[PDB]
């Protein structure tokens, strides 16, 4: 099989920057090289065919070049909607093989998260589990620490988080952290707190509720 | 107006077979070759093979020779792929694609289906429970208000969430699902609004879990305390 490599798996660039994604084949592929764009929702489109030809609807800021083993996809003035994973694909011989993909993020100004805490619903509690959710909304960059404290005691092993893809408009991330406890353990404690550390904040931010006053 | 409309998400057992379909429109089905592509969660694209709809001629990636069978139904403009002897390693998104030809021997996959999520598991379908995410209190000096829906304990992926039947899109974040240790998924969908615009609408999350034929509309009560 021809092995296709995208040496750079992840790329960050400012709006209006010129960005180049690289693709290399394990042998000469004689310009038989296509580029695809996969958006964060999983939708795939053709971008460039036969090294350098634009597909229908592709804006002229996209170009491709190369020869032999090495190819380049260039975006000449990056827009926020170019947030995607870019895959090269060879058809010099069967089977068709794709590179491992290059994810493109927008570098933008540091933005602090808005932090919210959501208590568990009585609707959930009555079936024997409590989910406590901490939202960090619209922040940059992606690195962020969430710590759960219950009556000031640091929790570990009992939370999971997930992060959105970079927003195609404001280039921010959002993150959800869920603390899961038995109803019995939940009802043993008063103060539920998530403490957030991020570069955009002056110091760590704590959002909390007391089960009593909620 | 080239469209490749793939069948919905499928839960199938290990050792079994699954047949996924690709219903084409906006072009002449028998005039274009169709290719299939696998993508495992967080992984790259893999080429499975191609079929000539006019005679049913096939070409396979040898990695899938014992896995995949491509067929067509010319009369419904539909391509099929059947995956046999299923394992957890076959859990993936499968794409059907059209292969365009340019000049003599230039080929590219010019139009892609939306993909079909196949989950290979021995576990049973379970529809989600949907709980409100509503804060105990709002600050006078927080410039956005938040609420959401917790979509808990469903299997398999995926669920879709909309707010106010698609009318509310701005400020919506639907997080990636997390696999809990129970083997069930959970996900949150949240909305934020400028604090001054908060009171102008109600907020209802519309949850769709196709594998269990579950549809839940949950109104999240706006009521909260001042600190």
């Amino acid at each position: 099989d021809i092995q296709m490599t995208q040496t750079t798996s992840s790329l960050s660039a400012s709006l209006g920057d010129r960005v180049t994604i690289t693709c290399s084949a394990s042998q000469g592929i004689n310009n038989y090289l296509n580029w695809y764009q996969q958006k964060p929702d999983g939708t795939v489109k053709l971008l460039i065919y036969y090294t350098s030809s634009l597909h229908s609807g592709v804006p002229s800021r996209f170009s491709g070049s190369g020869s032999g083993t090495d190819y380049s996809l260039t975006i000449s003035n990056l827009e926020p909607e170019d947030i995607a994973t870019y895959y090269c694909q060879q058809y010099s011989n069967l089977p068709y093989t794709f590179g491992g993909g290059t994810k493109l993020e927008i570098k933008r100004t540091v933005a602090a998260p808005s932090v919210f805490i959501f208590p568990p619903s009585d609707e959930q509690l009555k079936s024997g589990t409590a989910s406590v959710v901490c939202l960090l909304n619209n922040f940059y960059p992606r690195e962020a620490k969430v710590q759960w404290k219950v009556d000031n005691a640091l929790q570990s092993g009992n939370s999971q988080e997930s992060v959105t893809e970079q927003d195609s408009k404001d280039s921010t991330y959002s993150l959800s952290s869920t603390l899961t406890l038995s109803k019995a353990d939940y009802e043993k404690h008063k103060v539920y707190a998530c403490e957030v550390t991020h570069q955009g904040l002056s110091s760590p931010v704590t959002k909390s509720f007391n089960r009593g006053e909620c | 107006e080239v469209q490749l409309q793939q069948s919905g998400p499928d839960l199938v057992k290990p050792g079994a077979s699954v047949k996924i379909s690709c219903k084409t429109s906006g072009y002449t089905f028998t005039e274009y070759i169709m290719h299939w592509v696998k993508q495992s969660h967080g992984k790259s694209l893999e080429w499975i093979g191609g079929i000539i709809p006019n005679n049913g001629g096939t070409s396979y990636n040898q990695k899938f020779k014992d896995k995949a069978t491509m067929t067509v139904d010319k009369s419904s403009s539909t391509g099929y792929m059947e995956l046999r002897s299923l394992t957890s390693e076959d859990s993936a998104v499968y794409y059907c694609t059209r292969r365009e030809v340019y000049g003599r021997n230039y080929y590219a996959l010019d139009y892609w289906g939306q993909g079909t999520l196949v989950t290979v598991s021995s576990a049973s379908t379970k529809g989600p429970s949907v709980f409100p995410l509503a804060p105990c209190s709002r600050s006078t000096s927080e410039s956005t208000a938040a609420l959401g829906c917790l979509v808990k304990d469903y299997f398999p992926e995926p669920v879709t969430v909309s707010w106010n039947s698609g009318a509310l899109t701005s400020g919506v974040h639907t997080f990636p699902a997390v696999l809990q240790s129970s083997g069930l998924y959970s996900l949150s969908s949240v909305v934020t609004v400028p604090s001054s615009n908060f009171g102008t609408q109600t907020y209802t999350c519309n949850v769709d879990h196709k594998p269990s034929n579950t549809k839940v509309d949950k109104t999240v009560e706006r009521k909260s305390c001042v600190e």
